[PDB]
């Protein structure tokens, strides 16, 4: 009973049911509402309240006799959003190295030869192919910052909170300088139209048209560069398509072999093997694979280096990997068995 | 009757307690509703609170009041559903060692259930008598679990597969209570919330019963391509299947199907049984019914043999057609 | 004394007292309540009991006419957790060994040589395997297996079924998951067997809410949850299932699934013995050849092998008999396999 | 239910379920199924039962929307005609000319044939001819949503058909919604798997005294 009689002073101030807001009218505040379950509603407010803050996308305190609109806050909050080797893919980097670094560097080459300055890319290419490490060597450059994104993040149950946390990442990026949100699956975010009489996935079209118009226009960027990940741009928009947004399309695709020799000496420098060994060899036994199958049959070769006490890799264990890999694992272990060949 | 201004307050519902706690409180779960804790009454105990057993919530201040019996109620709902007291054995005529298996696997659960038990395990549950609908199934099952007389009460268990089975099913188990308040008796049963039905059948009937194992039966058609996560051999015990009824069971059942008929002296019923291809189970009845038929458009009161023949003629041609023997 | 101070908190209770899912604090201690429907006032809390004994979003004692906060909520001891906390170490590791024993080393040096010595990634700089779909024909051993693992160990095991998680109220399965995971979280380092998610993907019932939009919220909180953020360290999970179509591919990619085993049911060499053993703990009429049996059933499961060598003394102790006839074998075998059709084809290479 | 004398359990159609104090106006035996109760509107007791509800959503048309056709005003369709004539009327009537020879009663039949054929005027006709309570159903309405519905559609009219009278009740469709593929998860399939377990279900082989001939063609 600590406060058992201020309780006793409470029963008579009590307000303010939940209501989600849908939008308004114009001129006057006249907005509406959504319950849970009932109906809807095309509702006015209390006056000592601001309208101001009864924006769409939120859920403001309402009467229970008169859905007078009271305070509200953001009551659908946190919990909504979950390098020495720059120098992957070739030809990529120094397009990155452009559309971010130029702009960031000199508006010299730029405002004075009468171009405005590449802030965008759309990057293409198969996932596991290293859009996260070369969005990331970015930042080694900048000054430290980077933030990921991932687009499904945003599948949350309420109108506008995508939208809302588009307003959260918009207005944590002018708070830093020189700093790197990361776009990812931004087909589920967005960039086709489609509509018929149904009233369906909206979130997604409100928040991809915040998206539009907190991206560019209306104050642009400066330092801040994000890129977007993808393996299309087949469904995106013509409005980011609006030819001064997002105009490079660094292209790449699976690598060379030297480029898997690489990836070789990137995740055999970061975990224990022996210095003695080739990698050749093993580029020769990856014809179509990924540096993220790199790290797999780099721990696998440390599964192997488990299996016996070995924390010196042999030319064998990594053999013995990507025979696992690609010739034992990747179905079961009977596409051989048959000479015919050699 | 001055007193049923008592009527007039109170339709005091029936409360759905999952169990009590300490402190003279309980949990009740209201019928559509959540979860709602309060105080008892005075003239029932916190020991009187069975698990999951119904009680009578007056609504006033919601004060626990009265606890009711009969423990469910879904349950009279499919108990009045089974009701089918049909016939006797000297109409089957035929499938007479699948009637011996049907022995093997109930009756001697009914007479002796300590001379399977005395093996040490629990018993079998069903024979899956499947092949072409209507071969005297019905009348096979229905009979011979018919004169046992008080051990197989044939739930049919599927026929609102969508609204016995879930909808007022929480978890079908008022079938097992079924099965457990009426011990001698049998589950009957048709074709996801049918396979949550099967696991919890899985639940009980592998190797966990009360009641030996009551003996769940399904008898399906058309192929058996039923959701093989029903299919292993420890799902179902035994697997009988019912062949297509051969000369001797065309004749028996010819028989049976002539017997109560105003009969002609002078007939040769085998030469009728040799004549049907081995249809399953009681054409027998349909050349018996379109003779009556040809008797019933002309006048008698004899039914000779060519009157069958002519409904043999009706009800055994197509499948005909030669000039394709070829094979 | 204490008996006024505790008659004082019990009248600022309502006797009709109600119960409510949460979202979000609301720092200074008023509050605002869903129900299962959902009304949401702006609520106090009855300030003598414990308000942060709580994350955020957990149900708790409610009113119903100002729906103020009251209480903390019981630990609601559902159907789950006297299933899901496994009680003892039970049994069966390995009664016989020759079963399986390829996949025996793998599950050994990969669930538990990380786990019970967590000292090899020091060497090395690997993580550890996550979560391993182990799976295949149905009737194997990956229930026994994982029973195996249950009793070889020193991790609590934790053994869950799919269909465990499949109850007819609204937000009754997330809140199912979350006390699951409290349960994986707060014993110690654990073993956590999952089995029959291939049983949750094409399933929809009548015991249920909409049916695509119930457990695709469900399974949603269990990717969230998971293998999401609250960070992973060493919590051993296992999967199992039998089939791999209905199963969403959002699960399936690393991070949270690592490695991927199959079983091959087994081959002569080792039905031998699976057949040796069934038939291990009876009498038996010795002159009979179950390689007969062994090279019939070209892709028998091992609960073939035991309704056969279980069903063939059934058939013979069926009318009393201690040994088994051969032909017994063949009425146990025909039963047991739904039209036992392995000859020819072929039968005929030959 | 009831739990003990003059008082019991009624579930309601408000949604809820209730525990009630019942008069001793009813006799004690009068409540066996989920049948038609009557309650109060405020304090929810019962008055009294009625034993019968739930008509097939036209019943029978009533009165005169046989299309009046007689037997002659078809234009040929003699085995037809003449065969549902033996397997119709005639049994109406000489349940004992069936007991002389032994024979069974009737169920439903099987038509066919080209489009053009006249194909309802034959029901047309046996509808004139009749006296009995003809029931009438139509087949595409049976494809719809909730769990059961025309499960419980096809429990209505059996219901209400062992409610009236043995006497002749009716559908016509056999096609596209009981076809023989049981076995395709390719829409509908709730649906399919209930229209078609019902057909199977409630046909049973036999109901034996009820519903003369339902006709599909
Ligand atoms: N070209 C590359 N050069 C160096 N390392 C690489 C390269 N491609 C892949 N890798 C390695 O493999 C990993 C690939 O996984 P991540 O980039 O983390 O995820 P991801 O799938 O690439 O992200 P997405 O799908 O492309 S957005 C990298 O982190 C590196 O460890
Ligand atoms: N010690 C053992 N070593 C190897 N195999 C064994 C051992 N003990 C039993 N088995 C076999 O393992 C099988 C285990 O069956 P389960 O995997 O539980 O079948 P299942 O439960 O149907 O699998 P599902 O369908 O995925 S639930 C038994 O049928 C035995 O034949
Ligand atoms: N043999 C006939 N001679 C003359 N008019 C006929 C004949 N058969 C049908 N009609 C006409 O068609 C009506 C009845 O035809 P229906 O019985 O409905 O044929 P139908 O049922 O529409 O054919 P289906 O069902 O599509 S195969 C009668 O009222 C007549 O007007």
């Amino acid at each position: 009973a600590a406060d058992k009689q201020t309780l006793q002073s409470e029963q008579p101030l009590q307000v303010a049911r939940c209501t989600k807001i849908i939008n308004a009218d114009s001129e006057d505040p006249k907005y509406i509402i959504n319950v849970k379950q009932f109906a809807k509603f095309v509702v006015d407010l209390s006056d000592q309240v601001a309208p101001t803050d009864i924006e769409e996308g939120m859920r403001v305190g309402v009467d229970r006799n008169k859905y007078q609109i009271h305070i509200p806050l953001p009551p659908k909050i946190d919990p909504t959003v979950t390098y020495s080797d720059v120098g992957g893919c070739k030809e990529q980097i120094e397009k990155l190295r452009e559309v971010v670094e130029t702009p960031l560097l000199h508006p010299e080459r730029f405002v004075n030869l009468g171009i405005e300055p590449p802030k965008g890319v759309l990057l293409f290419g198969p996932p596991g192919t290293g859009k996260t490490l070369c969005a990331r060597a970015v930042a080694n450059r900048t000054d430290a910052c980077f933030i990921r994104v991932i687009g499904s993040e945003l599948v949350q149950k309420y109108v506008g909170e995508g939208a809302r946390m588009v307003r959260e990442l918009f207005e944590m990026a002018r708070t830093k300088k020189a700093c790197l949100i990361f776009f990812d699956e931004i087909d589920a975010i967005g960039g086709a139209r489609f509509d018929d009489g149904a009233g369906g996935d909206n979130e997604v079209q409100r928040t991809m048209l915040e998206l539009i118009n907190q991206l560019d226009g209306f104050d642009p960027r400066g330092n801040i560069k994000v890129l977007m990940a993808t393996n299309r741009p087949d469904t995106l928009d013509p409005a980011l398509m609006r030819p001064g947004r997002l105009d490079r399309k660094i292209e790449f695709s699976l690598p060379d072999l030297e480029g898997r020799t690489h990836i070789f000496k990137i995740h055999a420098r970061s975990m224990s093997v022996e210095r003695d060994i080739r990698f050749e060899l093993l580029a020769r036994l990856c014809p179509n694979s990924t540096g993220a199958e790199i790290r797999s049959v780099c721990t696998e070769a440390g599964m192997f280096a488990i299996r016996a006490r070995r924390k010196i890799a042999t030319e064998k264990d990594f053999l013995e990997a990507v025979n696992k890999v690609i010739k034992s694992y990747a179905k079961f272990s009977a596409t051989p068995r048959y000479m015919t060949y050699n | 009757r001055e007193e049923l201004q008592l009527l007039q307050e109170q339709g005091s519902y029936v409360g759905e307690v999952v169990r009590a706690m300490d402190k003279k409180k309980v949990l009740v779960k209201v019928h559509p509703e959540g979860k709602f804790v309060v105080d008892v009454d005075k003239n029932i105990d916190i020991n009187d609170v069975t698990p999951n057993c119904r009680v009578a919530l007056r609504n006033d201040s919601y004060t626990l009041h009265k606890i009711l019996p009969n423990k469910v109620d879904p349950l009279v709902s499919l108990m009045m559903v089974e009701k089918v007291p049909d016939s006797t054995y000297e109409m089957i005529g035929g499938l007479d060692k699948q009637i011996k298996e049907i022995k093997e696997v109930i009756e001697l659960p009914v007479k002796h259930p300590e001379l399977f038990e005395a093996l040490g395990i629990a018993q079998p549950k069903g024979v899956l008598l499947y092949g072409p609908p209507g071969t005297g199934k019905t009348l096979l099952a229905r009979a011979v679990a018919h004169h046992t007389d008080c051990t197989f009460i044939r739930v049919s268990g599927s026929e609102l597969v969508q609204k016995f089975i879930g909808e007022g099913a929480r978890m079908v188990r008022e079938l097992f209570v079924m099965a457990r308040e009426h011990a001698p008796s049998i589950i009957f049963m048709d074709e996801s919330e049918v396979q949550r039905t099967m696991l919890e059948l899985l639940n009980q009937l592998d190797g966990f019963e009360a009641t030996k194992n009551i003996k769940v039966i399904m008898a399906t058609n058309r192929i058996d391509i039923l959701d093989s996560a029903l299919l292993r051999p420890g799902r179902i015990d035994r697997k009988i299947e019912f062949p297509p009824p051969n000369e001797e069971a065309r004749l028996d059942i010819l028989k049976i199907h002539s017997r109560k008929m105003n009969l002609t002296r002078g007939i040769n019923l085998r030469k009728i049984a040799e004549l049907m291809p081995g249809a399953s189970g009681a054409e027998v009845k349909g050349v018996c019914t379109e003779a009556g038929m040809y008797a019933l458009r002309e006048r008698r009161v004899h039914v000779t043999q060519e009157d069958f023949e002519m409904a043999v003629a009706k009800v055994m041609q197509k499948d005909s057609e030669k000039n394709m023997s070829i094979k | 004394k204490q008996e006024e101070e505790r008659s004082k908190v019990d009248d600022l209770r309502g006797t009709p007292m109600s119960v409510g899912t949460l979202e979000e604090i609301i720092d200074d201690n008023h509050a605002i309540v869903s129900t299962s429907v959902g009304s949401e006032h702006y609520v106090s809390i009855l300030s003598f009991v414990d308000k942060d004994l709580l994350e955020p979003g957990c149900s708790v004692l409610l009113n119903h006419k100002v729906h103020a906060v009251i209480g903390v909520l019981m630990d609601d001891t559902d159907p789950l957790v006297t299933v899901m906390k496994v009680e003892k170490a039970p049994q069966e590791t390995y009664a016989d060994i020759g079963g399986l024993d390829n996949q025996i080393q793998e599950i050994k040096e990969s669930v538990e040589l990380p786990l019970t010595h967590p000292e090899y990634y020091e060497e090395m700089g690997i993580k550890p395997p996550k979560g391993v779909i182990l799976y295949g024909p149905p009737g194997t051993g990956k229930t026994l297996l994982a029973k195996a693992v249950a009793n070889q160990t020193s991790a609590t095991f934790l053994r869950v079924v799919g269909s465990e998680l499949i109850q007819k109220y609204l937000g009754d399965g997330p809140k199912l998951v979350r006390e699951l995971f409290r349960v994986a979280e707060e014993h110690a380092p654990s073993i956590v067997f999952i089995d029959e998610i291939d049983a949750i993907g094409t399933k929809r019932y009548d015991s249920n809410s909409g049916g695509e939009r119930e457990i695709q919220r469900t399974m949603l909180e269990l990717l969230n949850q998971l293998d999401g953020f609250d960070s992973r360290g060493d919590v051993k999970v296992i999967m199992a299932t039998n089939r791999i179509e209905t199963l969403d591919p959002a699960l399936i990619r690393p991070g949270r699934i690592d490695r991927k085993i199959e079983f091959p049911l087994p081959d002569e060499k080792t039905k031998k013995r699976i057949f040796q053993i069934h038939t291990s703990r009876m009498t038996l009429a010795d002159d009979v050849t179950l390689d007969d049996l062994i090279m019939a059933k070209d892709d028998l499961s091992g609960a073939d092998i035991k309704a056969i060598c279980t069903e063939a003394g059934l058939m013979a102790l069926r009318e009393r008999r201690m040994k088994v006839t051969n032909e017994d074998f063949k009425k146990s075998k025909e039963n047991v396999l739904y039209k036992k059709q392995e000859g020819t084809p072929e039968g005929l290479y030959l | 239910e009831a739990v003990d004398q003059n008082t019991a359990i009624v579930g309601s159609t408000t949604g809820s379920n209730y525990y009630v104090r019942i008069l001793s106006t009813i006799d004690r035996e009068l409540l066996k199924p989920n049948a038609s109760v009557a309650l109060h509107k405020h304090s929810n007791a019962l008055v009294d039962v009625l034993p019968p509800e739930a008509d097939s959503s036209i019943m029978m048309l009533t009165s005169d929307q046989k299309p009046d056709v007689m037997y002659a005003d078809i234009g040929g369709m003699d085995i037809q005609k003449q065969e549902v004539r033996e397997a119709v009327e005639l049994p109406l009537t000489h349940f004992e000319l069936y007991k002389q020879i032994g024979i069974d009663p009737p169920r439903g039949v099987l038509m066919y044939g080209p489009p053009g054929c006249g194909k309802t005027m034959l029901a047309k006709a046996v509808a004139h001819h009749t006296t009995a309570a003809f029931i009438r159903v139509v087949g595409s309405e049976f494809v719809q949503k909730y769990l059961g519905e025309g499960p419980r559609m096809v429990r209505d009219v059996f219901r209400l058909a062992k409610e009236n009278a043995p006497a002749i009740i009716f559908i016509d469709e056999i096609d596209a919604i009981a076809t023989k593929r049981f076995d395709a998860q390719t829409g509908a399939d709730r649906e399919v798997q209930r229209i078609l377990l019902e057909l199977l279900n409630q046909m049973d082989g036999f109901d034996q005294n009820v519903n003369v001939k339902v006709i599909m063609a």
